[PDB]
């Protein structure tokens, strides 16, 4: 720690105002959604649905987050200055982690759901997509997750650092990400500090294999949709 | 949606 304590608090406030405006929705609104739940009819609705066609919403769902993603990477200090082979590269390997835990972030432990396309519902409301080894999976991500209880700056702070990694292949200016991940974790760990939150980065599930995953399907879907119905 | 993986990334970094 050569950087002074006021520069590092700026540094948190400035990654948090990223997160908090480039979210879809806001955390408290959310939290204030959890009354509302898809009916048992709404539910339903839903499983009948054939299996691409769940998978065609999920999908664009899922490239929409991504996009409100690479606007959250703009806005951190040092994105803009590095060439954009490795903003690119970053992006590739760690805007899909980032989304799931976006979206694994609007979760309610007490009933075991998740918050989708404008109202809560279960796990049963994905059965359309007939992966249930992967759905049951995420869940799981979500729920381990909810125990932390992950506040809006350890959320942004966390995701920040997922993003800007030093070690993807293919980065040109390694060094320069190197020193935009330290600022980073200097900034992170003084957080954590003075909350006494140390050990909450270790709880935390692994997240990559699923978020591999879902890109895996994300592609899937771009690859066969001439086999399948038009837009 | 058409454009998906790094399509999609590097049509959204052009802003
Ligand atoms: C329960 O855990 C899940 C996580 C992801 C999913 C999930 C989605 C979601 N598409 C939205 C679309 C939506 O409502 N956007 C507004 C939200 C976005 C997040 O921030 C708050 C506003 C929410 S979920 C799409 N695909 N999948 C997979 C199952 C393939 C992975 C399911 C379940």
């Amino acid at each position: 720690p050569y950087a002074s304590l006021t520069e590092i608090e700026h540094l948190v406030q400035s990654v948090c105002k990223s997160y908090r405006e480039t979210c879809q929705l806001r955390l408290e609104d959310l939290l204030r959604q959890r009354s509302n739940i898809f009916s048992r009819e709404e539910v339903t609705g839903y499983q009948r649905k054939s299996m691409w066609e769940m998978w065609e919403r999920c999908a664009h769902h899922l490239t929409e987050a991504i996009q409100y993603v690479v606007e959250f990477a703009k806005r951190l200090s040092g994105f803009m200055e590095l060439c954009q082979n490795d903003q690119i590269v970053l992006l590739k390997a760690g805007a899909m982690e980032v989304v799931l835990v976006r979206m694994c972030r609007a979760y309610n432990a007490d009933n075991r759901t998740v918050f989708f396309e404008g109202k809560y519902g279960g796990m049963e409301l994905f059965r359309a997509l007939g992966c249930s080894e992967l759905i049951s999976s995420i869940f799981d991500f979500s729920h381990s997750l909810s125990a932390l209880h992950f506040s809006e700056d350890e959320i942004a702070l966390y995701t920040a650092l997922v993003l800007i990694n030093a070690h993807r292949p293919g980065l040109q200016e390694k060094r320069k990400v190197e020193q935009l991940q330290y600022n980073l974790e200097l900034a992170f760990h003084h957080h954590l500090c003075k909350t006494h939150r140390q050990s909450i980065l270790a709880k935390l599930p692994p997240a990559g294999k699923l978020a591999s995953l879902c890109s895996q399907h994300v592609e899937r879907l771009q690859i066969f949709q001439h086999l399948h119905p038009i837009v | 949606t058409n454009m998906g993986l790094e399509a999609i990334i590097r049509k959204a970094l052009m802003g």
